[PDB]
């Protein structure tokens, strides 16, 4: 007639060139978890962080960056960024005292930018002393609807997009740590990526009818690197929610969900008609492209309250594998 | 024996000493330890969700003095904001019995009311409670009566910081060195953060009785709530300058008129409720500026009217009818529109022979602009044996529940063209009572219910309907009261419920491991047991609650980070009463979490260890 809960550690010895899957988990449940997949032996380990540390990851894991043998897992709803080893999944440190961080971007060995939602500031941290050393103020940004998501750097500048309740991408000068110029796109640019010939690709969300900015046709853009301009814009027609336009290893080929998983090349023209994977009554939430061989992994969240499945497809489009992970697999990172 | 109204009806009745046993108990705590209902609540002064017979919270209707209390936007009631001392009478209508009074009560109905007192002259009562964690409870009663008038006034104030210490098993604090390396990691002993709350409730009653068959009434209930939302277990850092707040101002009023005669009786009733909600989420940055990150306001106004009738053709035949109307004018700042709700019912009760008894209920509804199919209900009752009062019951119905106001009219996702859920139910059960010559009184019941839910409304990337759910099981309850000696009395009340909640929907996608699976946060088994021992002025009370394992995933898969163990809790209360000259003193001390469990009822929600509570009650005596 009693109750109890403890934890026990476990010696992981992961080797090979695996894939890290960040399961977001649900919201105000604290069931976010991390998973590891080995493409050679087709063996997947779930809850690697808790199993190797005897403590929960947090709430709403968002992304992860691998530098050398250290991976930085950013947790949104826990105000923390965990630093773990990519060979043992042991904790090497933590960055705490943030306000719902989204992404991290290392511009030098001694400096790093962190971007938040519900804030008008971009944090600056030292990846060694583990302390905040300043903030960057985005102009015309309010605490009520502040949002900055993804960073791509180009020479001395850093490019960000402003997703939630925003329609702007910002250019930051890393020498003076100031916003130097602005660009305007459609409502809610979700993700930002850079290709091999230096052209940023961003994709704009629709609006999910009712939002204060209202709805607008989801679009795709090809902003140039040196000079902004807008160069070219693509139209995706209403009723769609495209996102996650990340590239491949070579950085010359586009990939976005938009219902049917599409595949576009750089320095090409209007969207093709034949999808990479037409439709098989599945709810695709995220995807990634392997830089080694070119396999395409797509994540299926099912009903957002159970274990999701990832499908592994070759460059041709044939299924090779499928395996279970934590709840709502959100992002991928390569060891 | 039974009244003609109670024919073939399965229900449980909360008597006065259950409700008036402690001033710190809300109706969430009453339902947790005194019924087989599952209550989802991660502590005290926090959101409480009632899952009744394997259904969701939206399928349970709550009526206070005949007026529905569920929030029209959300469709669910927070049971933690209803003090038990503000309720003088509570009943639980199970399944088909809810059709007797309400509409879309697919799970059931909770009937709350206030009863006129019988006080001659003026009297008053004051109760003060002191407990651990710096919690304070106060309750003041004022009343008066002169054989025509009955005026009463109550006030309840509760406040606490909620800074209890718990040992944290989900987080490890690391000890650094001169060069920022982890040397040792330990489980910290933290305190509950952002959990402070302050609640104020005021109730005013005015009752008049002509004595010629006309009785008038008026009740007003005011609520002032100021609660903070606690931090999760897996929340990192010494995060100060972070506040959550849910202010909630609400006024409930009901006007009642009863006109009775020889065989017929007509009751008219009207009411009005006003609600103001405010959610804040701020961060203190810089030096003194406190920026705001989330700000939500909402106002709800509802007007209620009802007219009931009842006619006795004879002692063995009865007719009832009634019309109800609700108008939820919602002006939620930051959509401003609402619904008109109409309900009518006609019922026939017939008692052809001494044993057999039949009842037929026909109900129709119209919410806003859409009518609903007629809801029928048939109840039959038979007496198997007069010796042990063995009685058999059965019922059947087809109930419909309308979508909530957010499922229809909401900013990010507002599908207007949404169907209403339907449910086909049939029940059967037995009962007994073996009262003996003032030695013991044993009574109980056991009922089987089988119920099918169709067109369940669920949000998944937005109403999408679907979610066929099969809910069935067995309910058992029993009461016992024996006098061991001429001064010792023992009472045992126990309930049990096996309630599988299986979803029969077609598998979405291809990897859906959810067909044939228990629904999330619904235990398969539940049990309660309450023991009371009385010796002169001494009283010992024992409360025990059991919940089976609650799954946090629709696939019921085994997970390290989503495991909720079965919930067992034990509470003990010892009370001593003294009789002074100008007042009556009642001293009682409550021990909650007697065995000091380090547990987790809701995922990542820390809960206190063993805690104490001490009450003082004064009741002046005059001429
Ligand atoms: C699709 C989805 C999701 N959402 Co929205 C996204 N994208 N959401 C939506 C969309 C539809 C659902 C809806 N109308 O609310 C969409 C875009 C409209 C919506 C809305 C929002 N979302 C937002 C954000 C960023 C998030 N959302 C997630 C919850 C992100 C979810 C991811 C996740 N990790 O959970 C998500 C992927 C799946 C949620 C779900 O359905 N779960 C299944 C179901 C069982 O959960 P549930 O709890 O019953 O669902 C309710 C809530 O989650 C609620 N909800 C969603 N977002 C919020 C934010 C807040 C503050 C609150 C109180 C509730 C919500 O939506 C449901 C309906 O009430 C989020 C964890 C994803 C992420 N990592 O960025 C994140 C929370 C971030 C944070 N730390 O605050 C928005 C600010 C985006 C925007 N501007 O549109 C906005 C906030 C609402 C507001 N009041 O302004």
């Amino acid at each position: 007639c009693m109750k109890w809960d403890y934890g026990k550690m476990e010696p992981f010895r992961a080797t090979g060139d695996g894939l890290f899957i960040m399961n977001e988990g649900n919201f105000q449940y604290g069931n976010a978890t991390l998973s590891y997949y080995d493409p050679e032996t087709k063996k997947v380990e779930n809850e690697i962080f808790y199993r190797a540390n005897a403590m929960k990851l947090g709430d709403v894991a968002q992304s992860m960056i691998v530098r050398d043998t250290i991976g930085w897992v950013v947790v949104n709803n826990s105000h923390v960024i965990f630093a773990i080893s990519t060979n043992t999944f042991k904790e090497v440190g933590r960055i705490t005292g943030l306000t719902s961080p989204r992404y991290i971007h290392f511009i030098s060995d001694e400096k790093a930018y962190i971007t938040q939602i519900w804030d008008y500031r971009i944090f600056i941290v030292n990846p060694k002393t583990y302390q905040i050393t300043g903030y960057i103020e985005c102009p015309d940004m309010t605490m009520e609807t502040g949002s900055t998501e993804q960073m791509v750097q180009y020479g001395k500048y850093v490019y960000v997009n402003c997703w939630s309740y925003q329609n702007r991408i910002l250019k930051i000068d890393t020498t003076t740590d100031k916003v130097v110029d602005q660009l305007t796109v459609g409502i809610q640019p979700t993700s930002l990526v850079m290709d091999k010939n230096f052209k940023m690709w961003t994709i704009t969300d629709g609006g999910y009818k009712g939002s204060p900015y209202g709805y607008e046709e989801p679009s795709l853009y090809r902003i140039d690197a040196e000079t902004f301009k807008i160069e070219k814009q693509f139209k995706f027609q209403l009723g769609d929610a495209p996102s996650e336009v990340q590239l491949n290893g070579a950085g010359d080929e586009l990939y976005w969900i938009n219902k049917d998983i599409w595949r576009m090349s750089v320095d090409e023209e209007r969207v093709p008609v034949r999808p990479f994977l037409k439709y098989r009554d599945t709810k695709y939430y995220g995807l990634t492209v392997s830089p080694k061989n070119g396999d395409v992994y797509v994540a299926d969240a099912i009903d957002y309250q159970q274990q999701g499945m990832i499908y592994r497809y070759t460059e041709d489009g044939e299924l090779v594998d499928e395996f279970y992970v934590g709840i709502i697999p959100g992002a991928f990172c390569w060891k | 024996k039974r009244p003609m109204k109670d024919i073939g009806v399965q229900q449980t009745r909360f008597d006065s000493l259950v409700l008036k046993e402690n001033i710190a108990l809300s109706m969430a705590d009453i339902l947790t330890f005194n019924s087989s209902i599952f209550v989802k609540s991660y502590g005290r002064a926090t959101l409480s969700t009632v899952s009744f017979r394997g259904t969701s919270a939206s399928h349970t209707q709550v009526t206070w003095n005949g007026m529905r209390i569920n929030n029209p936007m959300l469709g669910m009631t927070d049971f933690s904001m209803i003090p038990s001392y503000f309720i003088d009478d509570a009943s639980l209508l199970h399944g088909t019995s809810s059709v007797n009074m309400a509409g879309g009560g697919l799970g059931g109905l909770v009937k709350l009311s206030t009863v006129p007192a019988h006080q001659e002259g003026f009297g008053m009562q004051y109760v003060q409670g002191i407990g651990s964690f710096s919690t304070f409870d106060e309750f003041l009663q004022l009343k008066y009566g002169d054989k025509h008038w009955q005026i009463s006034t109550r006030a309840v104030y509760q406040s606490s910081p909620n800074d209890y210490k718990y040992r944290n098993h989900d987080k490890k604090e690391n000890i650094y060195d001169d060069k920022y390396n982890i040397i040792e990691q330990y489980y910290p002993i933290e305190r509950n953060r952002s959990g402070a709350y302050k609640d104020l409730h005021i109730l005013q009653e005015v009752y008049y009785n002509t004595g010629k068959g006309d009785r008038f009434g008026l009740n007003a209930w005011y609520t002032d709530s100021n609660r903070e939302l606690a931090l999760l277990t897996t929340d990192q850092g010494d995060l100060m300058d972070f506040e959550n707040r849910q202010r909630e101002h609400t006024l409930r009023s009901v006007l009642s008129w009863d006109h009775t005669r020889e065989n017929w009786k007509v009751s008219a009733r009207g009411g009005y409720v006003h609600t103001w909600l405010a959610y804040d989420y701020k961060r203190d940055l810089g030096n003194g500026i406190m920026a705001t990150m989330t700000r939500s306001r909402s106002k709800v106004n509802t007007f209620y009217g009802q007219l009931d009738g009842e006619y006795f053709f004879s002692d063995k035949l009865l007719l009832t009818a009634g019309v109800s109307a609700h108008q939820h004018l919602v002006n939620s700042l930051d959509f401003d529109k609402g619904r008109i709700e109409l309900s009518g019912n006609v019922s026939l009760k017939w008692q052809p022979v001494n044993r057999l008894g039949m009842s037929l209920v026909l109900r129709g509804e119209m919410f806003g602009t859409k009518w609903a199919p007629v809801i029928p209900a048939f109840f039959v009752d038979y007496v198997l044996s007069k010796r042990g009062n063995i009685m058999a019951k059965a019922s059947i119905t087809r109930n419909y529940r309308f979508p909530t106001l957010n499922d229809l009219y909401f900013l990010p996702g507002g599908n207007p063209a949404l169907n209403n859920e339907s449910g086909f139910t049939y029940e059967t059960g037995l009962s007994f009572s073996v009262d003996k010559d003032n030695v013991y009184t044993l009574s109980g019941s056991a009922s089987w219910f089988d119920q099918h839910i169709n067109d369940w409304i669920i949000w998944l990337p937005s109403p999408v309907n679907l979610k066929k759910v099969h809910a069935y099981g067995v309910e058992v309850q029993a009461d016992y009261a024996v006098a061991i000696d001429k001064a010792w009395k023992l009472g045992l009340n126990g309930t049990f419920a096996w309630t599988p909640s299986i979803n029969e929907g077609e598998p979405t996608s291809k990897a859906d491991q959810s067909v044939g699976k228990q629904l999330p946060y619904i235990p398969e088994y539940s049990a309660t047991l309450s023991g009371r021992l009385t010796y002169r002025s001494w009283g010992l009370l024992y409360k025990w609650c059991y919940y089976s394992e609650r799954y946090t995933m629709t696939s019921n898969a085994v997970s390290y980070t989503g495991h909720l163990p079965p919930y067992l809790m034990s509470n003990v209360t010892l009370e001593k009463g003294f009789s002074l000259r100008w007042a009556d003193l009642s001293l009682k001390g409550t021990v909650n979490n007697l065995f000091d469990e380090e547990y987790l009822s809701v995922l990542s929600r820390p809960m206190p260890g063993i805690n104490f509570e001490f009450f003082i009650g004064i009741t002046p005596k005059w001429g």
